[PDB]
DNA sequence: GGTCGGTCACCGACC
DNA sequence: GGTCGGTGACCGACC
């Protein structure tokens, strides 16, 4: 879906960040040890 | 959340009821004190173990029941899975029991929770909303139709977020990310590299939990989708007169009347009902998959004959949806407009 | 409070309106957004300075109006005397001008108050009640019909008792007693017994009036019995002896009986609450005649089915008898045509 | 008539023996109040 | 009749 | 315990 929180958030960052690669990386690692 | 079957015994106005739910529209007809609202609070009490009308659980038991026992069995589906909640509220023994089991493809019942407190926590996980969000969006009780509309911006955003986010994920993510900063502070080239990690998690924390950033952006992006459908519903219903937008600064939902600005509380009875109903059927459309039911208990009586029929016309064009849509009314003028009926008198289903 | 005349320009959803109120029942009838409740908040505004729907005065100015100014003239009778209130709210200049005048028998207007606050203060002294009491008893707003009935105990008694006593009188009375007592003790054979004996009589009288425990309590109880007596009567007629009503403040408020089974007001259905609320209202209306001589019920017969709407309307008609200004507001033509005298509003103006 | 002060006269007479003296003092006070 | 200022009375405090 | 201090309500005058 369009109104998917983190898919919304994957994009809110790209506008507001250049270092959005390692940041969305960090976010992904974190969500994974929440998945676990 | 998709209601499938509901069995009630001796709950409030009810004596015995047994209802299959299905996609489409159903009107629940009936006089005053017939048991229409009881059936609504029933679903509410099946899931969240809270009702609308009473503070205390044992109040919900039909006082005429000779064994002082109200029993509820609710079966629902979410996201492919299928769940069964059984409840007994025994008012004499003062005992309240409650279990939630999963119903698996092989027809057995895997248990997930027993007792009220953990059933509610389990229900609130499976659904991804809390009770307040439930009754403020797609499950609108008698006399509380315009609560979302006239709410302050703070409340509105909380409600919207919750519908479209897991608070279970966010609660843990925020906590986990706290742990990984107080573990880096704990430490005391390595001290530069751990200073610069504390600071990249912190930029992440900020964009994600500052009130105040993405929450404000996300609410915007949802209400943008929601109000696009409402504006169109309002164009149809009022012939281009009413426009709706959302502003945090201007106190909440903000209505344009032939271009003129007015706070949602400025509106009248019918206009409020009319602009809560199109905002509610908009939310339900944008929340399909997440929220799969849409219930209204008596909006439509504020409304004059023109507006009642107009509102009925648009609502009827939801019949197509894969949604369990249920409206409740004593008004026969409204009810006759729809095909599938369920009549309730004296606490039982009739005919 | 007997509304005599009311004229409005640009308040809320109204353009122009000039209305002389009569005795017995009028029905105000008209579509969603006609301006029905707008007139209703106009009366409340003209007297107390407050709407129902907006915390801010300048929001009541009709935004279509080219001068950005709302004008209100309300004229009413209380206790033989006649008054007129003129209010101008200018949304553009952020100005609120209010003034109160007694209209003497000859017809000259003697000024009494000339500011929003001095007017509100004099109005409460005259009418006998604060704004909350007004909107919970006999002037019932759209969507607020059942607010007295499900109200918590301490409010219910503050409200019904405020009708029948005077905050103004009692406040002065208590102070003067406070001074006379102070002077006597300041003034400290037979004369001493006289000076000291009247000191005690004063104090024994002070104890009986102002220890909340004493007469104040008792008064509220006598008042309630009177109101509930009537309410029980109406309920017998309307529900074939099914529903009784009583008051217990340790039980959280008004308590209904259903064939003998106790049940707090908030537990009743939408229809049953409106039917019992109205009963309570009619009762208070009867019991405070001469003190409040108007009775306005806007949007109070929506969640009422056909059998109860017919039952409620017939009962309400049995007030047409009384010397009062009684007004019901509806958008439902069905309900409104059970009565004779209709006032039709569309587009913020009176029609027909 | 349900009048606050009428009811007090009845309430005081019930439980107070010096009431006739007391109601009298009240009347004088009510008068000094009405004057102001 | 509104406003603004003066004074006196009363409770608080420290003497 | 009595005296000194400050603040709070009523009243008359002036706008
Ligand atoms: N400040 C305002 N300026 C102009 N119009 C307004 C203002 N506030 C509200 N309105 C509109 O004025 C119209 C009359 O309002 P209202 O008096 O509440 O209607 P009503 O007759 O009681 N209708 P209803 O309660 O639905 O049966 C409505 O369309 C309002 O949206
Ligand atoms: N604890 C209780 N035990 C038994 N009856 C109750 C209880 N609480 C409420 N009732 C009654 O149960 C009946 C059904 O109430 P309810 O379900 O809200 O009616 P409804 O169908 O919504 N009528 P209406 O709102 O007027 O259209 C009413 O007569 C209530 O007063
Ligand atoms: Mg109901
Ligand atoms: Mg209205």
């Amino acid at each position: 879906d369009k109104l998917d929180y983190f898919e919304l958030f994957k994009e809110y960052l790209k506008k507001r960040e250049e270092n959005h690669e390692k940041l969305l990386k960090i976010l992904d690692e974190l969500l994974d040890e929440v998945k676990k | 959340m998709r209601p499938e079957r509901l069995t009630v015994r001796n709950f409030l106005g009810l004596k015995n009821v047994d209802i299959e739910f299905q996609s489409g529209i159903t009107v629940v007809e009936g006089p005053n004190g017939a048991g229409k609202s009881s059936l609504f609070e029933a679903i509410s009490f099946a899931l969240f173990g809270n009702g609308i009308r009473y503070p205390n659980s044992y109040d919900y038991v039909n006082r005429n029941a000779v064994d002082g026992t109200a029993r509820l069995v609710f079966q629902f589906e979410r996201g492919g899975k299928r769940y069964e909640i059984i409840r007994e509220i025994n008012a004499l023994q003062r005992k309240h029991n409650a279990k939630l089991s999963e119903i698996l493809e092989n027809g057995k019942k895997a248990a997930i929770a027993a007792k009220p407190t953990s059933v509610k926590q389990e229900v609130e996980k499976i659904l991804g909303i809390e009770h307040r969000t439930f009754i403020r969006t797609v499950f609108l009780p008698q006399g509380e139709i315009d609560k979302l509309l006239i709410s302050p911006p703070s409340e509105i955003t909380e409600i919207i977020s919750d519908v479209f986010q897991s608070k279970e994920t966010l609660e843990k993510l925020e906590k986990l990310l706290k742990e990984k900063m107080k573990k880096l502070e704990n430490e005391i080239k390595k001290l530069k590299e751990m200073s610069d990690e504390y600071n990249n998690l912190d930029l992440l924390r900020k964009y994600l939990f500052d009130k105040s950033n993405f929450s404000r952006y996300f609410t915007g992006r949802v209400l943008e989708a929601v109000l696009k459908r409402t504006k169109a519903y309002l164009d149809i219903l009022t012939n281009g007169r009413f426009d709706i937008d959302f502003d945090d600064e201007k106190g909440g939902f903000i209505i344009k009347d032939w271009g003129i600005e007015r706070p949602a509380r400025g509106l009248s009875g019918g206009e409020r009902a009319l602009i809560s109903i199109s905002l509610a059927m908009s939310l339900a459309e944008v929340a399909s998959g997440r929220l799969d039911a849409f219930f209204i208990d008596e909006g439509f009586s504020s409304l004059d004959t023109e507006n009642k029929e107009k509102i009925a016309s648009v609502l009827k064009e939801l019949e197509r949806l894969n949604k369990v849509i249920v409206f409740i009314t004593h008004d026969r003028e409204f009810s006759e407009a729809f095909d599938r009926k369920l009549r309730i008198t004296g606490g039982v289903v009739v005919n």
